[PDB]
C-alpha cells in the first residue's frame, strides 16, 4: 500500500503505524509539497519558496 | 466537468473580448481624436503535477516536469496615444493638437475631464463648449459683438471686434499633460478622467513643458489603421472558429464517455 | 480487472493530451506564449516468470504522462506600432520584479509606464533593471543593443535613460511557469546569465514589435482528431472489459 | 438505497442550472435584464465513526443561491425621444398600482393619456413627471432634468427631474417579473439621489440598455449541463442494476 499520508506534525504514514526508511520513521517539514523519486528519495518544497 | 472544457471556455471568452475591442475600433473610425485600443492577453494558472526541480534519483534532476495550465485571461487594453493624421477642415472653431496634451474641461458636476477634441462651439453666453456644453478650462467668453475668431499656435485666442481695428485677446487656451497618457479612464463623450495610474496633471500653455501646438482649421483623425483592423478581424474569426472546434471535440469525448 | 484499469490509464493519458492541446489553442494570440507538448511513458511491466526462452512474457500496464516540454523557438513578429512594446530576436528573457521581491522572467514585450514612469509590464510588474522615463518624454528609442533613451522638448540629443538587459538560461525548457506570462528559476534551469542584448548568446531587441505565440494551429487540430479517436478507442476497450466481466459474473 | 437519492440530488441541481440558463437565453433582447447565475452547495455529511478520527460519506448537492450580475449592458440606439438608459449604478423608481414602489432598470418609457410618464405596462414613474399637452420635443439631460419645448416659445420649460435610486446591495433585490424589483431586507433602504452625484449613474436619452447576457457562455454552459445530466443518469442506472443483482438472491 503506497497510499502515503502526511500528518500535521509531518510524519509520513501509510495508514498509522508510520513508514520506515533509512533508519527509523521518516519526518518531513510541515510544508510538504512532497515529491518521491524513482528510487525513493523524498524531496520537499515549502510551498512559498523559490 | 473536464479540464479541457474550462480551458476552451476561457479561450472563447478571450477571443470574444478581442473581437469586442476590434469592433469598437472599427466603429470609431471618423471620430475625432479617438485612440486605437488593443487587448493584451495573459495566461492563467499552471497546475503543477511534478515539480520541475525535484531531483528524481540521488543524482538525476528531472528536467521540465509536468505542468498543465489553463485559461487565457485578458489582462489589459492599452490605448495607443499616437498623433492622428490631421485633416484640413478649414473651420474656424475646429482646433487640432500636434503632440502630447489634452484640453481640460469642467464637467457640470464640478470635476475636470480631458479631451483631445477641438470641435468646439460657442453657446449663448459666449463660452467655448464642446458638443454638449462642456465648458472648457480656463473659461473663454467671446464678446457678443465679435465677428471672427482666431487661435494662434500658442493658444492665445483673440477676436475681431466690430469697428475695432485690432484683434483684442479674449482668452488663453492651455493644455495638460499626464506622465502616463495611457492610464486615463475614458468615460465616453471623447473624454478621459484622471486616475491613480495617469498621475498628477501638469497644466501649461501649448508648446512649453512637453505640450504640443494648436492648429486652428484642422481636426485630428482617429488613429485607427483600417487594414490592421481587417486582418485582426479575420484572425479573430478564425481563432473563434478553432476554439469552438475544441469545445465540440471535448463534447464528443465526454459523450462517448457517457454512452459507455 | 487489470484491463479496466490499464484502459483507464490510457483514457487519462489522452485526456491530459487534450488538456495540453486546449491550452495551446486558447493561448494563441498571447504574446510570447510558447507551445507545449506532452511526453508520455509506459508504466510498470509485470513479469510472469516461466518454469533458452528467446523472449520472456510481460503483461505491462497502462501509460503515464511523464512531462510537458515547452518548445522555446522563435515566434513570428507583429507590428504593434507602439513605442513601448519590444520584441526579442533569439534567446533571452526580460527579468521582472514581483511584489514579494523574487524575480520572474517574461519573454513578453507589452510594456507600459505608470505614474512613476517605471517601465512596467501590463499588470504593474516592474522590469529589471529599473528604467524611469522622464516626465514629459516626447519619444522613446530602444536600439537593437537594448539601450533605451528619450528625447526631451528643447534638447537636440537623446538623453540616455537606461539599459534594457536580457537574461539567458542553460535550460529554458525547464523553467516553471507561474501564469501571467511569467517564468521563474528552478533547479533544472540553472543560474541566470544577465547579459547585454546582442552579446553572449542573447537576442536583439526590436522596437514597435511584439512576438506572437508560436502555436501551430493546424498541428493542434490534427492532434485533436487523434485525441478524439484515441479516446474513443480506449473507451471501446473499457466497454469490452465491462461486457467480459458481465458475462463472467452472470455464470 | 443511498446512491439513488444522492444522484437524484445531482440531477435536480443540473436541472436547476439548465432552468437558469434557459431563462438567461430567453430574456436576451430584453432591455435592462441582468443575467442570473446559480450557485450550488453540497448537503450535510454523514460521519462514519472510527473506533484522523473518522470518515465522511456526504450526500448530494443543493442549489443555495442565484446571484444577478449587475454590470452595465451595451447600449442600443432607438431614435425614441422617451427611451432612456443608465450609465452606471441606479434604478428608476416606479409606483405599483396597489400603491407600493418597485424599481426598474428599464427605460422604455411612454406617456399615457394624461401626459404622465409611465413604463410599458402603465406603472407611474416617480416623481410624477407630466408632459404638457402640446409638446413638440422632449429632452432628458444627463442630470435627469426633463424638459419640453412648446410652440414658438424659444426656451425649454423645465417639467420634471427624473431621479435615480441606489441600493447598498444590488443583488439582494427580489424580482417580481415585468422587469421590476422590490426592496428586501437583504437590500437595505433605497438611497434616492439625482443622477451623476453620490454614486448614481448618468442618463443617456434615446438609448436603451440591453441585456448583459453572454450567449457563448450559455452555449458552453449548456454543453456542460447536458453532459452532467447524462453522467448522473449513468450513476442512477448503475445503482439500479446493482439493486437488480442484490434482489436476485
Amino acid at each position: 500500500n503506497g497510499n502515503i499520508q502526511v500528518g500535521p506534525t509531518g510524519q509520513l504514514t501509510i495508514q498509522g503505524h508510520p513508514v520506515i526508511g533509512e533508519g527509523g520513521p521518516i519526518t518531513v517539514p510541515e510544508g510538504s509539497e512532497i515529491t518521491i523519486a524513482a528510487d525513493g528519495t523524498i524531496s520537499a518544497l515549502n510551498p512559498g519558496d523559490p | 466537468m473536464i479540464s479541457s472544457l474550462w480551458i476552451a471556455k476561457t479561450g472563447l471568452d478571450a477571443q470574444q473580448t478581442n473581437m469586442d475591442v476590434i469592433a469598437n475600433n472599427l466603429a470609431n473610425v471618423s471620430t475625432n481624436g479617438f485612440k486605437r485600443q488593443r487587448a493584451v492577453f495573459e495566461d492563467l494558472l499552471y497546475q503543477t503535477i511534478r515539480q520541475p526541480g525535484a531531483q528524481s534519483s540521488e543524482q538525476t534532476t528531472l528536467p521540465s516536469g509536468l505542468q498543465i495550465g489553463t485559461g487565457v485571461r485578458p489582462v489589459a487594453t492599452e490605448r495607443l496615444h499616437s498623433q492622428g493624421n490631421l485633416s484640413q477642415t478649414n473651420n474656424s472653431k475646429d482646433v487640432a493638437i500636434k503632440g502630447q496634451g489634452f484640453f481640460q474641461v469642467m464637467l457640470p458636476d464640478g470635476t475636470s475631464a480631458y479631451t483631445r477634441d477641438g470641435s468646439f462651439q460657442v453657446d449663448q453666453n459666449g463660452q467655448l463648449v464642446t458638443a454638449g456644453g462642456f465648458q472648457v478650462q480656463p473659461a473663454i467668453t467671446i464678446p457678443a459683438n465679435a465677428l471672427s475668431i482666431t487661435i494662434g499656435r500658442d493658444g492665445v485666442v483673440s477676436v475681431t471686434q466690430q469697428g475695432q481695428a485690432a484683434p483684442v485677446q479674449v482668452g488663453q487656451l492651455n493644455l495638460t499633460t499626464f506622465m502616463n497618457d495611457t492610464g486615463l479612464e475614458s468615460i465616453g463623450e471623447n473624454l478621459y478622467i484622471e486616475t491613480q495610474s495617469s498621475g498628477a496633471p501638469n497644466e501649461s500653455t501649448p508648446g512649453l513643458n512637453g505640450a504640443g501646438l494648436l492648429y486652428q482649421g484642422y481636426v485630428e483623425t482617429s488613429n485607427v489603421n483600417v487594414a490592421e483592423e481587417l486582418v485582426n478581424m479575420i484572425q479573430v474569426q478564425r481563432a473563434y472558429e478553432i476554439n469552438s472546434k475544441a469545445v465540440s471535440t471535448t463534447d464528443q469525448m465526454l459523450q462517448k464517455l457517457t454512452q459507455l
